[PDB]
Parts: structure tokens; sequence; C-alpha cells
């Protein structure tokens, strides 16, 4: 297969801005390259195709260029409906093959976690198998690192991150780790903390519970 | 133009064959040239065929060829399938150009995608949801609470939070598959912490493929 490698995996940018994004092939490809945007849920949507000529339809703030292994795709003075997954991909040779995509969010002020946990309710206690939740609420930008710790030594494995879509009013992300363990397992430590660290923290933030305390 | 709408069963279990369709308007089926692309989740998208109306003429992917099989609307069988074939199934049109001065052809660009139906491949059992309070407060001005909605199967559940006149605040997050095989997924909310002592918050879990309806009131430890 021919590597599409497209860069950067996500920008930041807000409504006026001029954006570039990337897409490099493994071997050369001529001029045999196109562009796709893909909203959430919905089907995706060509934009340009032979590297640089716009599909029907498409606004002319879109704009591919390049040829080889080089291309890019420039939005000049990006609008509202914009923002979404860019994919490019090469037809050149069979497969045809995308890259693994460009996520154009927006951008806005940094606002740090509102961070909470939760301990496991007494009747998943009784079940033999207990969550333990940690959430960071309300943040920007995305990236965000939360360490779960038990009697202070860091706890690695069992442990899956989800995160919301943008909010559509105040542009923000919220994030929960869920740490699921056996209960023999829960049992046997006596203090459970989460530790997140992010750019609207200028010192990593701790919230911890004692074990049926 | 041009109308795609795919259809297929929703579930598929392992080993199984994975069948799909594609229903095209809009144009003469038979001069152009159509097939299948997929994403599964967390993946980027993959190509997997493309045919011409007229003949049944085309190509598949190497990595699938073994176990595809498209045929004229446009059908997609997949054989022997697994958890990787996990993935929504898109229709589109394929579209390729003489590189020649010469024989050769571009393989095919895409310029028109159906919505996509999604495809589940699993050997679980329907299975309703277990729900566990998320409960912490008065110490800061604004708490949070939820509902740990677990060990269900298949996608979707919906939460909402007392009988949907709570809105505000309210944040569900995407399910996530566990390695038993079942969905999990926390819904919360913040609140004033005032409110705790005179306020009732409840989260209304509903699974529909189960028949299953919850009410969780979420109390103060």
């Amino acid at each position: 297969d021919i590597q599409v490698t497209q860069s950067p995996s996500s920008l930041s940018a807000s409504v006026g801005d001029t954006v570039t994004i990337s897409c490099r092939t493994s071997q050369s490809i001529s001029t045999w390259l196109a562009w796709y945007q893909v909203k959430p849920g919905k089907a995706p949507k060509l934009l340009i195709y032979t590297a640089s000529s716009l599909a029907s339809g498409v606004p002319s703030r879109f704009s591919g260029s390049g040829s080889g292994t080089d291309f890019t795709l420039t939005i000049s003075s990006l609008q509202s409906e914009d923002f979404a997954t860019y994919y490019c991909q090469q037809y050149i040779s069979l497969p045809p093959t995308f890259g693994l995509g460009t996520k154009v969010e927006i951008k806005r002020a940094v606002a740090a976690p509102s961070v909470f946990i939760f301990p496991p309710s007494e009747d998943q206690v009784k079940s033999g198998t207990v969550s333990v939740v940690c959430l960071l609420n309300n943040f920007y930008p995305r990236e965000a690192s939360v360490k779960w710790k038990v009697d202070g030594v860091l706890k690695t494995g069992n442990s899956q991150e989800s995160v919301t879509e943008q909010d559509s009013k105040d542009n923000t992300y919220s994030l929960s780790s869920t740490l699921t363990l056996s209960n023999t397992d829960y049992q046997s430590h006596n203090v459970y903390a989460c530790e997140v660290t992010h750019q609207g923290l200028s010192s990593p933030v701790t919230k911890s519970f004692n074990r049926g305390e | 133009q041009v109308q795609l709408q795919e259809s297929g069963p929703g579930l598929v279990k392992p080993s199984e064959t994975l069948s799909v369709t594609c229903a095209v308007s809009g144009v003469s089926f038979s001069s152009f040239w159509w097939g299948w692309i997929r994403q599964s989740p967390g993946k980027g998208l993959e190509w997997i065929g493309t045919i011409y109306g007229s003949s049944g003429r085309g190509e598949y992917n190497p990595s699938l060829k073994s176990r595809t099989t498209i045929s004229r609307q446009i059908s997609l069988e997949l054989t022997s399938v697994t958890a990787a074939d996990t993935a929504i199934y898109y229709c589109s049109r394929g579209l390729f150009q003489p590189n020649g001065f010469s024989f050769t052809l571009t393989s095919y660009w895409f310029d028109v995608w159906g919505p996509g139906v999604p495809v589940t491949v699993s050997s679980a059992s329907t299975k309703g949801p277990s729900v566990f309070p998320l409960a912490p407060s008065t110490s800061e001005s604004t708490a949070a609470l939820g509902c740990l909605v677990k060990d269900y199967f298949p996608e979707p559940v919906t939460v909402s939070w007392n009988s949907g006149s709570l809105t505000s605040g309210v944040h569900t997050f995407p399910a996530v598959l566990q390695s038993s095989g079942l969905y999990s997924l926390s819904s919360v909310v913040t609140v004033p912490s005032s409110s705790l002592g005179t306020q009732t918050y409840v989260c209304n879990v509903n699974h529909k493929p189960s028949n299953t309806k919850v009410d969780k009131r979420v109390e103060i430890k």
C-alpha cells in the first residue's frame, strides 16, 4: 500500500484564519490526490480532486496544491461550517488509500478542568467488579493527562478514557477516566486518587477518596 | 443529482457473513462504477472494492480480496468476519482517469458517498444495562453527580435527568466497548452545591433493544 501521511492530526483555529494542512505520500502519486470533508455522523464530501481541481459546488476559499509526494489543502478565511475533519487520499494505484485525517477545531481561551472523583457505590462493590470514575469537566484545550494512584503508587492499566465532542455553546471538552477493578483488588488498597495535568493548571490537581469512608 | 443509501443487518456474529446493500438512484446505473468503503472505530477510511455497473467488472483491496464479494443497486458480502470488521460501511461512486498517453488507468476517487450504515460484529447477546450512582461538596459552590450505565449490549442507551427537565450542564460520554464485549458510559451533571439536600436528582436510563427503562436516584453517600 502507498502510505498517505497527514499533518497535523489536529489544529485549532478561528473564523477568519487561513489554515494549511499537509499530506505526504511514501512514493510519488503525480497529482492523483483527493481531499474530503467529514462532519460527525455525516457522509464524506469530496472537496478537491487531481490535487487542485475543486469539486462541483465547493466554495472557492478551499484550494489544493502540490504534486509528487507533497500536497497542501489551504482554507482561506475559515468559516463556521469548515470546522470538520479533512482526509486526503491517493489514487494513482490500487488500493486507493487514505490519510488518517486532520481535525480542525474551534479555538478558545484556556480553561482548566474542574476535577471530580467518584468512589464505587456499595452495590457495585457487592457485584464483585467496581468502576472508579474521574471526571474532567469543561476544559480547553483538548490535551489532558490523568494518572491513577493507589496508596500513593502509580496504577497503570485497567483504565479507559472517553471524551465529548467540543461543546456547541462554550467550545470546551469534558472527559471521563474510568478505572475498573475486581473488588478483591479494590479492597486491597485504601486511598484512590486521580491526578490531572492540563495547560490551564499551573500544577497537577489531585482528587482522592479513602475507600469505605 | 445522484442519491446513495445503504442498508443491512446492524449485527453480525463472528465467523458469519456480513452482507450489505446499496440502493442508487438519480442516474444510469450501467454507465458508472460503484463500490464500498468502510471506517472502523478509531481507524482510518479503508477502500474495500469498486465494480463496473454494466459488466460487474471490478477490483478489491488486496487485504480483503479473499473474503469479499461485490455484485450489481449493488451488494457487498464479507465472509468470516471478526471484531475488527466492526465499522461504518459506505456505498460510493468511484471515478477514474486514463494515465495516458498510455493504457494505464488511475485508481478511484469518490465523488458521491452514502450516509453509511453501521455494522457491529460481536458474539454478545442483547443485555440490559446496570445503573450505578456517581455521588461525591458544600465546600465548593458547584457539585458534580452522575450515573454509570454499563454492561449492556447492543448500543445505544439514552440518558436524561429528572425526566428531561434538567438539561444544562449535562454531559453524556460516548460508550466504550469493554473486553467482556459489553458497553459502558457515564452521564454526569454539574449543579449548585446548595441544591443538594432539597432537590432530588434522578437519571432516567433507556435501553430500547432490551426494552429496559431505569430510574436511579443519585443521593449523597
